[PDB]
């Protein structure tokens, strides 16, 4: 009436809860890059000669 | 062979702030070799003395 040792197991299960990969969008900044310092335009010159 | 899906999970974790993952937490996980490379493993660091850097996560673009 007692426990005794049963057949081996046969095989084994491991479960485990995974989720998947999205498409490589790769956005890489808000306003990317390094956005070049520039002229404004039309300036003028501000200093004129003597005469 | 799930290792690396365990790592970019916890990685998505702490960027998207899901689970209850400190959004500092450091999946680190040194491939192993057969070259003598730095021993092999999946740690994950989470305390409060580590020095940490922003990025531009791409794939996901959430800093």
């Amino acid at each position: 009436g007692g426990l005794t040792c049963a057949s081996a197991p046969q095989g084994t299960l491991r479960i485990l809860e995974g989720p998947q990969q999205s498409l490589s969008g790769s956005p890489l900044q808000p306003i990317p890059a390094s956005p070049p310092p520039q002229i404004p335009p039309g300036l003028r010159p501000r200093f004129c000669a003597f005469g | 062979d799930l290792a690396p899906g365990i790592a970019d999970s916890l990685r998505h974790f702490k960027v998207l702030r899901e689970k209850r993952i400190p959004p500092w937490m450091e999946v680190v996980l040194i491939p192993m070799t057969g070259k003598p490379s730095l021993y092999p493993g999946l740690f994950l660091f989470t305390t409060p003395c580590r020095l940490v850097r922003p990025v531009q996560n791409l794939a996901l673009g959430k800093e």
